[PDB]
């Protein structure tokens, strides 16, 4: 089956820029995958940040942006804040269903 | 916002059939798509199914293709997930996820997730 | 049996007004149900906010109010604060016993 | 305030019978009503019974109607919950909940919940 | 066997005085019981506050005091702070061994 | 302060025997007393034993009187708890607790608790 | 920084074989060493194996010497852990840990740990 | 097998100096053990502080220092801060593999 792989955790500082990657086990992540990025904060609260590779949900700041890099999809966060500390999951569309990665825990200190 | 609406919790017993709901507060069912995502503790989130209201297109997997089924509802406007033959292994939080993907802007708003207990 | 249904989670902002609904599976929530609203905060601490549809516990601010709307009972919170972030359960009286919903988690950001 | 008072924790073993208590600090037992609510992790809170001191009216359900029973106490003033035939499945936090419903103002104050362990 | 009973939770305000009780199932709590009071804070951290009914550990403020009241031992906290929010366990000595109650969770708001 | 010192964690297997230690940093073993308290999740804290260094007085209960045993140690100065015939049910955090009770001031300082795992 | 990179989560079933990866972002594989550490809840962290890329030196223990095996990868540059004959007991978070130990300054940066679920 | 022993918890104050010890069950902790000290903070985040007895990771302040004392390895923290509150694990090298202690939880109040 399709396995999605992302890093387990990245530590960062406020005002610093961090990148989260997401690879497909089937080959390249392409725009038919419509790469999804969803922030999870404590108590199982999921919030969709970006859909279809690079499209922002209403009121996600422009500091968050998605893109394809090489064979992977990337989520980049510019000028990290302390409020940005969460678990960022990647979900890829494979024709008719999503497949999720394990989620990248982002630590901001502090 | 726009927002997704699911029930808080449902209680069932092994062998029974349960239905979970996903409501759109302020959108167009006729344009968009719907998912159901199972999160168990330490299994992460497992992608399950899909749904289309008119003719249909509710798509699962050869583990889900049996008891797990998805659906819509017109006059009120709701998406459905059915779990026939409930097992004790079916206990988890099921997330529904909601809008765009037609060619317009903006994003889905993940529902809050329905906790299904089985059984007590 | 009687099943009570409420939303699983609502996200809000401070100073903003939010509404929590509670439906009966037996038909309309009526005033014989004496709709109960109980705030739960971390470490299994339950506090009764409103009983009998619209009656406040002593020292619940007037920003919290219950009512019947259509076939459902509603709890509305005016001018949300950050301290308002909790799990709000609905309990309905069916002749001789309560029946609880799953609880609506309210997130305030922030 | 006014406040409800339950014991912190009780330890029992399968087959035994346990009693949990619910005290009113500053009210009228002769007017009001009492509940017992079971919270297990991920089962949410399950409504169990009721109680009336004079003649009586302690009301359960056709799962509780057996080992689960409720009661009152006059000179001190207390409400009771009994669990006869304790099972390992009975382990949870039991909440008692306390005042008004007569036609006056104000509200119940939920007790703090008794943790029942079974067994070690 | 000997069962020790304390309240499950008390809610309080800062600057306000709260009392925690502890009863013996064998009869009166007496000074041969050497009533013990131990604060527990998150991550299983236990700190002995009072031993032998009324004797303070070094540097427990005088706001904490133990005593016997009727047939029960009491712990009273004067001028509650927000830092006082913890789980207070009672332990009684029965000749050669302690026996613990369930612990009274104290909430301070806030 | 004064402070109690226990080991962080110990790993054992069913059938084996394990020993847990409790050190005094800056006191008099010859005057005082020692406890061992088992905390399991949701069982609360269960009182177990005692200890006296000279002739002896290490006191348990007719469940503990078998595999559970307590002790002292002179030149270094330590209190002991032994668990013979380790079971999977023995897995918990064991607290040792430390000073006065002679007729002087001040108080015990509860150790930090030894996590015993059984088995992996 | 410098940083270690592992996959977030892997799902497997009893009997299968899984491979977990550990990447160096900005270092020299030819100089240094690599570990794999299993953390289960309440078992703490259990040391498992090792790895050397050229000829080799991947060192385990007479419980790990069977299904557990470690490795390297040259053109990309990665360290490997294999779990053959996956059991339900193998479910944990596996940490890889990364640099120096040659005779220079500075320190390893522990990976983020791969959650292995088995099975659902 | 080799068992590593450290204290379960130490409580401290800010500006105060605390020491964490780590003993080998095989004999003395020696410099062939390359004593490792790794801070763990909530949500399973491990950060290597000191390797090979006394060598600091880049940007660990000089307030943290490791050493051998008698037959044990020690980690000493000078001028404790509130941010220093974590779980400090000790790991010893036995020829070809690490062996971990249980971790010393450090509480700073506050
Ligand atoms: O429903 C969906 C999606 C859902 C989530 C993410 C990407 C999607 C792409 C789609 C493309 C075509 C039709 C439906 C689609
Ligand atoms: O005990 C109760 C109640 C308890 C909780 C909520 C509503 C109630 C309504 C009641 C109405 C009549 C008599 C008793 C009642
Ligand atoms: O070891 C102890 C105690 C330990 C904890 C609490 C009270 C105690 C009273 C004691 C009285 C006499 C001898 C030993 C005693
Ligand atoms: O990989 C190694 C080593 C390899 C060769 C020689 C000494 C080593 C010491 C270590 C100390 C800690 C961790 C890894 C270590």
């Amino acid at each position: 089956q399709a396995v999605v792989t992302q890093e387990s955790a990245l530590t960062t500082s406020p005002g610093e820029t961090v990148t989260l990657t997401c690879r497909s086990s089937t080959g390249a992540v392409t725009t038919s995958n419509y790469a999804n990025w969803v922030q999870e904060k404590p108590d199982h609260l999921f919030t969709g940040l970006i859909g279809g590779t690079n499209n922002r949900a209403p009121g996600v700041p422009a500091r968050f942006s998605g893109s394809l890099i090489g064979n992977k999809a990337a989520l980049t966060i510019t000028g990290a804040q302390t409020e940005d500390e969460a678990i960022y999951f990647c979900a890829l569309w494979y024709s008719n269903h999503l497949v999720f990665g394990g989620g990248t825990k982002l630590t901001v200190l502090e | 916002e726009v927002q997704l609406q699911q029930s808080g919790a449902e209680l069932v017993k092994p062998g029974a059939s349960v239905k979970l709901s996903c409501k759109a507060s302020g959108y167009t069912f006729t344009s968009y798509w719907m998912h159901w995502v199972k999160q168990r503790p330490g299994r992460g989130l497992e992608w399950i199914g899909r749904i289309d209201p008119n003719g249909g297109g509710t798509k699962y997997n050869e583990k889900f293709k049996s008891k797990a089924t998805l659906t819509v509802d017109k006059p009120s406007s709701t998406a459905y997930m059915q779990l026939s033959s409930l097992t004790s292994e079916d206990s988890a939080v099921y997330y529904c996820a909601r809008m765009w993907y037609y060619g317009t802007y903006y994003f889905d708003y993940w529902g809050q997730g329905t906790t299904l207990t089985v059984s007590s």
